């Protein structure tokens, strides 16, 4: 009998997408940023350098492809927004009023993010005159652009663009000028590959790229141009043409960056420079992962960025219709980015794929640079490339961060600085860009201590209050490897005599992996290391690394009752892991006796075990740790840790197990919850409850003794409880699900907790895409029918901004069950005055009265 | 019907259906943002390396048939 | 003997006579019209303009599908304009 | 089968009907004889059977050839006795054709295009855009250059008819194959030395292209003036009226942009301005009206202050067509910035309201609304009083159609500017001049009511002292021989009530409502229902105690004129009942509103949707004043007694009731009228139990384990309807009850839903789906694919038949949420099935 209300406190702080143009319709070039379900608006000041936040939107959809477009003679851009609705909006950004007005709504399918329902990609003609909506099979629709006699932009019918049994890898607009609209489209077609048993098919099919033509004058579009590529490549970028630009098409692929047009072009090929004395894998190819164009009146260039994070500068040479050859300059080196932008007025923002953001300001395009420009036209064989060594920043330089707490991995909140109130201490960023941050709060306040790999979990030690983390990241190289590989390359380089300086110079050569990535590589090679680290000072009082192959998934602080009041670290590690297909050679449990008042890990043992422990939960004197789809009660002994006690009838892997007296609370990686019950007389662990659904339960948190709140992979919160009474001697028993909701990102940390002293007790939890979120209990039902009426009128009369229906929305996987969604109703205050007064009055009281009463909720916490 | 792809019918193969539900699960990964941040976590990989991965593995998911 | 057009609709409005002023297309209800009805661009050139998009008479109010329908999404078909397939376009 | 011949297809496919049916005999004319087959298919009969004959003579077109195939075409085509759907579909199969073979309609594009150009300039608005149709797919088909070789000896023809075809056909094929493709052809031919026709029709192709493509020209504006700006000096003079022309059509499609590509024609028209008269100024002056909302504000002013003099001088030309251009150029020049309103009420509007505001204007009907238009615009710049005070004692006019004119601008400048603007004369001599165009009116036409009604609501509570007067009058108006001016009055009164409500003059007010009262027993059901309406609004100003009449004898008189059968009489006293029962409800017995309860049951059956839609309000209203048990008793003992037809109006007031009345006042009665063992009244209550659920919604939340018994009983009670009915009842349920947490009950009723997917009647399985469908709804597809896998593989061949059946259902409709719920499916020694990144743990 529990109802919920749910409030973000700190919105999603990661980019997905980000666009650049004149959405104000002046002088100023604004970005608008896709972050998860949140559509915001900045304008970044070219006079002090720095980005501030104008707009945030909550569209309560999935936004899988942003656009912007502008018609001819026109002074403002538009949005156009494809979703997980089956609809395709588009928006203009009107700065009177500081909203997003929807100029045109249109429907085509059904909601989700579906196989053959358009939304995934996005494409527009680069003269404003059409827009192409594509999902990643068979359909594809394109609608017509143009204005009226008030200059209103109208969109026309569909027109269908279909090809059954296609894939389609991205699509993008080809500048044609003003002769019919074309759109160059990647796609394979899968039908032979299917009907073939043997895998000659599959193995010899390959990627095409093809050119659909709007006809505007018999209005249709034909699939007219079609050619196989001898290499598959993963996006495309277009060049400009018709008047100032040779029209084409320039497809990235691995290893190569190819130009190609239709009709007489040859296409023209060019291998992507690799790094100098690179430590990744030698096997291991090379891709882009962004691109960026800027126009001038006078040339125009694309900027390309590496898996590396190496950004180039990539130029065409020009002979009238035809191109001689491709160019290309390295530019400089940023965190690997999932979109860039070209300013005016010298300004790139990146929007990096994890940790913070950031713009810098180009003093110098690299023009008059002694270093060596790349071409096409240059020659070799054997498929040996081109090379380059990174170098620090000076084309550009930093002038704006902001901070991103996505990835957040691991949250806890306590007050372990005595200011009274509780601050959230958030394991989150990513790789070398990985970081344990402090919040405060009186949005949040952030202060944030690097780390060497990505945290998986931390344990707070209850007398010291210092934190032991572990961070392990995959395919990475450890100090030890790092170094010995090092050495390896540099003693085989010499081998061919200044050979010597140079290898001197290069092991000299120690590039910060912040910045120019970690070198990384392997298949199954993990990289991770243990810390203990002062919740006030950034420092680290311990750190162990461990070997090239052992991989940290578990860590816990307890006592023992078998000996005295002295503390004890135990570290679960899968060795030999390989992710796809899975297969794992053991596990083993460290433990350390963490002497000298939590400051210092003393080695004790290592035990192994049959899969790897991926749960390590105290339990009244002994250890419970689950491994693989056993659990077990685990004893400190003087050599190993001896097993006391195990249960093997879990279905398939446990992630988590938390204990409330002797029921234990067993987490599966895909059958939800499990309790199992700890007889102390007998010594033996029985299954006594599960559920009758399935979960991809990432987190969970007790609330009672019989209530057990879980979040989901697909970023759902839920709410369980046994019937009343439940025995644990008799099995077979079934707990009701209580509550069900869909916060839209993935919850990696829920906590029950009071975040101001005194306050009301909620249920803060931590999303993947940097969002802090809380659900709070309501106090009395009068309020509960208030607020499920707010919610409604809100539903009806001020629908999410992307075609998406709200109670659809919330009930993505399950139907959505007692939970008030918060986000919507404090938009009250963002509706047209009329409208707020119609449903203010249909509530019986006036805005005001329904605004004291949001902002009341939201102060109590 | 026959115009919506991953129906089936009394005669559909096991194989039809896991390869439809296959190419539905890696369409779903390339549109929730946070379920693909998960994978490119788990494997240190980009974002655009495990979404040029999984347009790959579009093609045969699960293997040729019989 | 009749079956729906459930070509791609476009950007046409459906539209409903007297006698059918509060009925849904798909489930003949008449409880609580929800999103609006767009029909496909051959169904809605001509003469058949305006039309009834259920019975074929003279349409004098726009069509809706019902809430029931939106909620299963019914209204994500196609075009629901009702054809007889044993009439020529001049009977 | 041979489809049916009408007499005019006689003559056309006559060579049919003939039982030479072996194909030898034929002498290589079988390709006439097919062709006319597939044209008779396509033309008369069936979709699927046209559509079959449309592919057929589509993949053998080329095969066929453009000479047989239009030279059997076109004769249908230009046939009088063609339907326009006929029409359509020969266009259809005309173009499809075209598309099919690309050159091979050469040599007969001519033939063809005398056929179709005259469906260009034909009155219907779809022939004409089906010869444009055509006419594109001709260019497309056969080249540009044969397009242009044959249009190319018709640009000089001496008649002007066929010179303006050639010109939108010119126009049509420049839309088809693009601008561009005929710039260099239009370049020449508009400075051709040799024709002055030749360029007279160049420029009038670009006019056409203009007005055809709209804004569309954006990109080509500039050349295409480039092109024909040098005939605005032509010494010809009709090649220089149609060069402003088209600069008038190329600055209307490109508004509002693309002022800087006109900078060259600027000097031209104004000089012209000065240098011409006739119908050569008036293109001139067209072409700058249609020019100056691009210009800048500075610029803007600067221009128009060159062009005013000439074109108020133009203000008293003696033909007519020269004062509607200079009215619109003058409408256009005020509605734009830059030409600020001192301006124009200095300058332009004493001329204006000198030579166009007299009473020959007010005959004429296109400039009686391009005047009244003007006016209205200008109000909007140059101030509402500014214009009001003008023409405000010309309302006392006795031509009739003058003082109407201006009642409709009065109108419709204050319902855009309201009355802030205005004083106390103004004020004074409007009230005035309203009175006496009300009193002295021989027509009853709307006008004066809407703009007595928009004057008056406009002042609001600065009408205070004029009321007297016009309750007079309004009085003396209602006791009148014409029916058609009381229902003007009553309108009115409906009108202003709200208004007088707020100047407080209730005692009147009443008297209103008593004559009105005492007027009720009309004959003329208009006039009847435009009183009922007054009635309804005086009772909704004053309240339902102080109302005279009282409610207590009020409501009695409504009560029999529920039983007039006009519309209008229906709506407007259903709503009054309703206003009474909704806040007067107190003053009248049980017993009436049972009687109007009965009379009310009726109407819910009107086939006009406002009609029901009131009835349902009021009934509601009624069921929420009077007990629910006496109105459900007697509904429950019609439900026995009714028949089918019937039946529907007592279920759809059943549902009412427990709307208002919440359910539990209504379910056990109706439940309980489900134990008495004839099936029938079982059945009643199953569907009455299945729209009330429906229909109340999220309200039967609280209502499922009620019914859970009843349905428990009915989904295998071995007869097919009520299995059936109760499917449709727990559809509706679980429609209704989504999100609010009613998942246990709803799964308990989907396992006595579930056996009956088994069942062959269409109607009952249909019923089943639709259950299990709102079921998924409701509970969510992660429990119905629970269902669906023990059965989606089994050796019955008929189960999994029944079982695929339900997952595309649930498939189609929760494709992506499923993602989450397929089973964990181990892999084998030939494929892998494992989704191996969803096992991944951070
Ligand atoms: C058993 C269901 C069946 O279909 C019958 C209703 C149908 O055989 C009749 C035919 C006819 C000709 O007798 C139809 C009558 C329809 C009525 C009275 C409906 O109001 C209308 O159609 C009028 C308006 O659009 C909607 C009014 C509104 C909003 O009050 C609505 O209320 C809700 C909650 O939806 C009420 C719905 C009514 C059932
Ligand atoms: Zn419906
Ligand atoms: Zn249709
Ligand atoms: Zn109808």
């Amino acid at each position: 009998h529990m109802f919920l209300y749910n409030l973000t406190l700190q919105r999603a702080t990661g980019i997905s997408f980000a666009i650049h143009g004149n959405f104000s319709g002046t002088k100023q070039q604004e970005i608008v940023v896709s972050r998860g379900k949140i559509l915001e608006l900045l304008r970044p000041d070219p006079n002090t350098g720095k980005v501030h936040t104008l707009l945030t939107v909550e569209v309560f959809g999935v936004i899988r492809s942003l656009m912007a477009f502008r018609l001819t003679g026109g002074t403002k851009d538009y949005i156009v927004v494809g979703s997980d609705s089956g609809r395709i909006v588009i928006l203009e950004y009107q700065p009177s009023k500081n909203m997003f007005e929807k100029i045109h709504q249109e429907t085509f399918g059904k909601s989700g993010c579906r196989r053959i329902v358009p939304g995934q990609f996005l494409a527009v003609d680069p003269k404003g005159r059409a827009v192409m909506i594509s999902a990643i099979e068979k359909q594809k629709l394109v609608y017509i652009l143009n204005r009226d006699a008030a200059a209103r932009l109208t969109i026309s019918s569909p027109l269908e663009a279909h090809k059954a049994n296609t894939l389609v890898y991205h699509v993008v607009g080809v500048d044609v000028g003003f002769e019919n609209p074309m759109f160059a489209c990647l796609e394979m077609d899968y039908e032979e590959a299917d009907n073939d048993p043997t895998g000659e098919a599959a193995a010899n099919t390959q990627q095409t790229l093809t050119f659909y033509e709007l006809d505007l004058g018999l209005n249709h579009v034909v699939r007219k141009y079609s050619e196989p590529l001898e290499e598959h490549g993963n996006f495309l970028i277009t060049v400009p043409g018709g008047s100032d630009g040779p029209s084409g098409v320039l497809i990235c692929s691995e290893n190569y960056i190819t130009y190609k047009n239709f009709g007489d072009q040859p296409d023209i090929r060019c291998p992507i420079p690799r790094r100098r004395n690179d430590l990744d894998d030698p096997e291991r190819g090379m891709i882009f992962v962004c691109s960026a164009t800027h126009k001038t009146k006078s040339m125009f260039f694309f900027l390309a960025q590496t898996e590396q994070g190496d950004i180039f500068k990539i130029t065409l040479e020009t002979d009238e219709d035809m191109v001689t050859e491709i160019r290309l300059k390295y530019f400089d080196t940023v965190p690997v980015a999932a979109a860039m932008c070209v300013l005016k007025t010298g300004f790139l923002f990146v929007a990096s794929e994890f940790g913070n953001h950031y713009l810098y300001q180009i003093a110098h395009l690299g023009d008059d640079d002694e270093e060596p420009e790349f071409s096409s036209a240059m020659p070799l064989e054997e498929g040996d490339t081109f090379f380059f060594q990174p170098r620090p920043l000076k084309n550009l330089v930093l002038v704006d961060e902001l901070d991103s707490l996505s990835p957040i991995l691991f949250c806890q909140i306590a007050d372990l600085a005595n200011e009274d109130t509780p601050q959230l201490y958030v394991a989150c960023g990513r790789g070398p860009r990985s970081s344990l941050r402090v919040l405060r709060h009186g949005v949040f306040n952030q202060v944030a201590f690097p780390l060497q790999y990505t945290p998986r979990k931390f344990v707070i030690h209850p007398e010291s209050n210092n934190l032991i983390i572990i961070e392990t990241d995959h395919n990475a190289y450890t100090e030890a490897t790092k170094a010995q590989r090092k050495q390896q390359m540099a003693e085989e380089m010499v081998e061919a005599e200044l050979a010597a300086e140079m290898a001197a110079a290069f092991l000299n050569e120690n590039l910060p992996e912040s910045i120019f990535g970690a070198p990384k590589a392997g298949n199954g090679q993990w990289a991770s290391v243990i810390r203990v680290m002062n919740p006030i000072q950034g420092n680290t009082l311990d750190l162990v690394q461990l070997e090239q192959n052992e991989a940290a998934f578990s860590v816990a602080v307890c006592r023992f009752s078998n000996t005295g009041e002295d503390w004890y670290v135990l570290v679960g590690v899968a060795k030999d892991l390989i992710l796809n297909p899975r297969s794992v050679a053991g596990g083993f449990v460290y433990t350390y006796k963490l002497v000298n008042n939590g400051e210092k890990l003393e080695f004790l043992h290592k035990t192994p075990v049959e899969e790897v422990p991926a749960a390590i939960a105290p339990f009244q004197g002994r250890v419970l740790i689950g491994v693989g789809k056993l659990l077990r009660v685990y004893d400190l002994g003087k050599k190993k840790l001896l097993r006391k006690c195990e249960n093997k009838h879990i279905a398939n892997y446990i992630s988590g197990i938390q204990t409330i007296g002797h029921r234990v609370i067993v987490s599966d990686v895909q059958e939800s919850f499990i309790w199992v019950r700890y007889k102390r007389n007998e010594n033996q662990l029985i299954i006594f409850a599960d559920d009758t659904y399935p979960r991809w339960v990432t987190t969970a948190s007790l609330l009672d003794y019989d209530t057990v709140a879980g979040a989901d992979k697909f970023g759902n919160i839920c709410v369980v409880r046994l019937p009343p009474n439940t025995n644990d001697e008799v099995d077979s028993q079934k707990a009701e699900v209580i509550m069900n909701y869909h916060v839209g990102e993935t919850v990696l940390s829920l906590q029950k907790t009071t975040l101001i002293p005194g306050g009301s007790e909620s249920l803060v939890y931590t999303t993947l895409s940097g969002g802090i979120g809380i659900l709070v209990p309501f106090t009395s039902h009068e309020d509960h029918d208030f607020f499920q009426h707010v919610e409604m009128h809100l539903r009806s009369e001020h629908p999410p901004l992307c075609g998406r229906d709200h109670l659809s929305f919330r009930s993505y996987y399950f139907p959505v069950k007692n939970v008030i969604d918060g986000d919507l109703c404090e938009q009250f205050n963002s509706m047209e005055p009329n409208k707020q007064k119609n449903v203010s009055e249909e509530l019986d009281r006036t805005p005001p009265e329904v605004s004291k009463k949001l902002e009341d909720i939201r102060t109590r916490y | 019907q026959s115009k919506y792809i991953g129906t089936g019918h009394a005669d559909t193969t096991k194989w039809e259906w896991l390869v439809n539900q296959h190419r539905d699960s890696y369409c779903s990964y390339m549109g929730h943002f946070d379920l693909l941040n998960y994978f490119a976590i788990a494997e240190n990989e980009s974002k655009a390396r495990v979404r040029f991965n999984l347009m790959e593995k579009m093609l045969q998911p699960c293997g040729p048939p019989a | 003997d009749l079956i729906f057009c459930r070509k791609q609709a476009g950007v046409a409005i459906g539209r409903l006579c007297e006698k059918c002023d509060g009925k849904c297309v798909i489930c003949d209800s008449y409880v609580r019209p929800c999103t609006l009805v767009r029909i496909c661009d051959e169904c809605n050139y001509g003469s058949y303009q305006g039309r009834c998009v259920i019975c074929g008479g003279p349409g004098v109010s726009d069509a809706y599908y019902c809430k029931e329908c939106t909620i299963q999404e019914k209204d994500r078909d196609g075009c629901p304009k009702i054809v007889n397939l044993g009439s020529s376009k001049t009977d | 089968n041979l489809p049916f011949l009408k007499p005019d297809d006689i003559q056309y496919f006559d060579k049919l009907l003939v039982d030479v049916d072996e194909s030898t005999l034929s002498p290589e004319e079988q390709k006439e004889r097919k062709i006319m087959k597939l044209l008779l298919k396509i033309k008369n009969g069936t979709p699927p059977m046209r559509k079959a004959a449309l592919r057929q003579i589509t993949d053998k077109a080329r095969e066929f050839g453009a000479g047989p195939l239009f030279n059997q075409i076109l004769p249908l085509l230009m046939s009088p006795t063609l339907e326009d759907q006929e029409r359509h579909l020969l266009v259809k199969v005309i173009d499809r054709i075209l598309y099919k073979l690309d050159d091979l309609v050469r040599p007969y594009v001519h033939k063809i295009l005398v056929v179709i150009e005259p469906l260009l300039i034909d009155e219907d608005y779809y022939a004409r855009v089906e010869g444009r149709e055509i006419i594109s797919n001709l260019a497309k088909a056969a080249g540009l250059a044969t397009m242009i070789s044959t249009m190319r000896p018709d640009i000089d023809n001496m008649d002007e008819y066929v010179r303006n075809t050639t010109a939108r056909a010119f126009a049509v094929v420049a839309s088809a194959l693009g601008i561009p493709s005929l710039l260099p052809f239009l370049k020449a031919v508009c400075k051709s030395k040799k024709s002055w026709q030749a360029r007279h029709t160049g420029i009038k192709i670009v006019q056409q292209i203009a007005i055809l493509m709209g804004c569309a020209i954006l990109p080509h504006l500039r050349s295409l003036v480039e092109i024909i700006e040098h005939g605005l000096v032509d010494e010809q003079q009709k090649v220089r009226t149609i060069s402003a022309l088209a600069i008038a059509a190329l600055a209307e499609a490109a508004t509002p942009y693309g002022i800087e590509s006109f900078d060259s024609v600027l000097k031209p028209l104004w000089k012209g301005i000065r240098q011409h008269r006739g119908k050569g100024l008036a293109a001139f002056l067209k072409a700058i009206g249609y020019l100056i909302p691009l210009m800048d504000a500075e610029y803007a002013n600067y221009y128009t202050r060159e062009v005013m003099l000439i074109l108020i001088r133009e203000f008293q030309s003696p033909d007519e067509e020269m004062k509607k251009i200079v009215l619109k150029v003058v409408k256009q020049c005020c509605g734009t910035d830059g030409v600020e309103a001192n301006y124009i009420k200095t300058e332009i509007l004493p001329p204006f309201f000198k030579h166009f505001w007299q009473h020959r204007m007010a005959l004429d009907r296109r400039n009686y609304r391009q005047l009244v238009d003007t006016t209205v615009e200008l109000a909007n710049k140059v101030g509402a009083a500014e214009i009001i005070s003008r023409i405000v004692d010309d309302l006392k006019d006795e031509a009739e159609q003058y003082r109407k004119m201006v009642m409709e601008t009065i109108e419709k400048i204050m319902g855009n500017l309201g009355a802030a603007d205005i004083d106390h004369k103004l004020e004074e001599q409007l009230i005035d001049g309203i009175l006496y165009a009300f009193q002295e009116q021989t027509t009853e036409d709307s006008v004066m009511l809407n703009g007595f009604g928009t004057v008056v609501n406009a002042l609001g509570k600065r009408v205070k002292p004029y009321l007297p007067q016009i309750c007079g009058t309004v009085l003396w108006r209602l006791n009148n021989k014409s029916a058609k001016v009381r229902q003007q009055a009553a309108d009115l009164i409906s009108r202003t009530a709200v208004v007088m409500k707020t100047c407080q003059e209730e005692k009147l007010m009443g008297h209103l409502g008593v004559v009105l009262y005492e007027y009720l027993g009309e004959e003329y059901p208009e006039v009847l229902g435009s009183i009922l309406g007054a009635l309804k609004a005086i009772v909704n100003v004053i309240g339902m105690h102080k109302m005279t009449p009282p409610i207590k004898d009020l409501l009695p008189r409504l009560t029999p004129i529920l039983k007039n059968r006009h519309e209008k009489v229906q709506e407007n006293c259903i709503d009054l009942v309703g206003r009474i029962a909704d806040r007067g409800a107190e003053y009248v017995s049980a017993r009436e509103w049972m009687r109007i309860c009965f009379e009310l049951l009726e109407l819910l059956k009107a086939h006009k949707k406002a009609i029901r839609r009131a009835t349902v309000n009021t009934f509601g209203y009624i069921a929420k004043a009077i007990g629910p048990h006496d109105v459900l008793a007697t509904l429950l003992n019609n439900l026995k007694v009714q028949e089918r037809q019937n039946r529907v109006c007592t279920t759809v007031a059943i549902a009412i009731v427990a709307e208002t009345c919440s359910p539990f006042t209504v379910l056990p009665a109706l439940m309980n009228e489900y134990r008495v063992p004839e099936l029938n009244v079982q059945n009643g209550v199953l569907k009455s139990l299945s729209f009330l659920f429906e229909y109340i919604g999220e309200m039967g939340k609280d209502y499922i384990y009620a019914v859970t018994p009843l349905l428990e009983d009915a989904l295998m009670d071995r007869d097919l309807v009520h299995r059936q009915t109760a499917s449709a009842v727990v559809q509706h349920m679980s429609l209704g009850v989504y999100g609010f947490g009613c998942e246990d009950s709803l799964n308990h009723l989907l396992n006595y839903v579930w056996p009956n997917v088994f069942e062959t009647s269409p109607h009952v399985i249909q019923a089943v789906m639709g259950a299990l469908e709102g079921l998924r709804v409701a509970i969510g597809p992660c429990r119905m694919l629970q269902y669906c896998l023990q059965g989606l593989f089994h050796p019955a061949r008929k189960v999994r038949d029944v079982y695929w059946k339900i997952y595309n259902s649930i498939y189609i409709g929760s494709q992506d949420a499923l993602i989450a719920h397929y089973p964990r499916i181990y892999n084998d020694d030939k494929n892998t099935y494992i989704r191996y990144e969803l096992d991944y743990i951070l």
